[PDB]
DNA sequence: GCTAATACCGTGGCCGGGAGTGGCACACACCTATATATATGTGGCTGGGCCGGGCA
DNA sequence: TGCCCGGCCCAGCCACATATATATAGGTGTGTGCCACTCCCGGCCACGGTATTAGC
């Protein structure tokens, strides 16, 4: 029973930059009339590019062979794309790349111990694993 | 019990709790088999090597290793208790030669890596110190 | 120079028979349980003594 | 500042393995062989496609 709510609703797609989008995961926008910003909660405020004027044949919809409850949202409107204090944005985008991994560890200890518990020490059973 | 063998042969030291551990032979019928076994190689015709294996066993120095040494032979000459199985003259010994320096291991501990009773390692100890005497090698 | 006809080869599914596998029977071999001295050992319970903590 | 209660540790003690013989006996497990059931393999039957030769 899909139905089609109105379609007629404008929407407007956004590609936003990594950390404020995971922490979406409220601001206010300023329209100038050509250019448009955003004053986020204290922070920062952006310009958002008009990506691509016309979007036709882009829309939205929703679901709520085996036919499920599907709901139809609204058009798409305008394609957009966020643009960024960013000192700090490209000092923690320069910081992203110092990522790394452990090295191996060595044992240090006297080896007889070590070698003791490779073979046989003495010591059996201890784990219950395919005893049957 | 041929892997026993071919250990005895080769002047090599390895406890039946050891290859117990690895094969489950179940102790009696391996003692069975290892007899019959032993009269069919004499029908064809040492608790010494065990000490350095067990100092190994705790990472001991060598001075450790050859005091536990003379000890077990020394022990091997006082006679009285002979031996209750070698085993547990080699870890009185070695846990006599350890009691006489500073390195720290217990009772406990020495007791659950070579796996011998504590009560057996203090009633070996005991009559041990009371042997302390001609113990001494300088 | 152009047209028409005939034969042979290869795959897939099903059924039957054999074979294998499982079960049953029989025989043989193991494998338990009890007493005796010996020692010496090890692991788990029993009783007593000592130590630690809290409240008025 | 003093008194009472509970828990833990140490010293110890009992039971079961190791080795010796022997009888009892009576049970259990394992192996082999045969026969029956299931699975696999082989055999049979059906259907479709491609190439070559001869005559007027």
């Amino acid at each position: 029973d899909l139905d089609l709510e109105r379609s007629n609703r404008q929407v407007w797609l956004v590609r936003l930059p990594m950390f404020l989008a995971e922490k979406w995961r409220l601001g206010k926008i300023r329209i100038n009339k050509s250019k448009i910003t955003l004053l986020l909660n204290e922070p920062h405020e952006y310009d958002l590019e008009l990506t691509k004027k016309v979007v036709e044949n882009e829309y939205v919809f929703t679901e709520q062979t085996i036919p499920k409850k599907t709901a139809i949202v609204g058009t798409v409107c305008h394609e957009c794309q966020v643009m960024p204090y960013h000192k700090i944005v490209e000092q923690r985008r320069n910081i992203v790349k110092l990522n790394n991994k452990e090295r191996i560890t060595t044992l240090d200890e006297t080896v007889g111990v070590t070698m003791s518990h490779t073979g046989m020490s003495m010591r059996s059973d201890n784990s219950n694993f395919l005893k049957v | 019990a041929s892997i026993l063998i071919g250990c005895r042969r080769a002047e090599v030291a390895r406890t039946f709790k050891e290859i117990q551990s690895l094969i489950h032979v179940k102790t009696k019928e391996f003692g069975k088999t290892l007899n019959i076994m032993k009269n069919i190689l004499r029908g064809k015709s040492q608790n010494l090597t065990y000490i350095p294996r067990f100092c190994s066993h705790l990472g001991l120095p060598m001075q450790v290793t050859t005091s536990a040494e003379y000890t077990a032979k020394k022990c091997k000459e006082i006679k009285e208790i002979a031996g209750k199985s070698p085993i547990t003259i080699a870890v009185v010994s070695i846990y006599l030669n350890i009691l006489l320096f500073q390195i720290p291991i217990t009772a406990a501990k020495v007791g659950q890596t070579l796996q011998v009773t504590e009560g057996t390692i203090k009633s070996g100890y005991k009559i041990l110190y009371e042997h302390r005497d001609k113990l001494v090698d300088p």
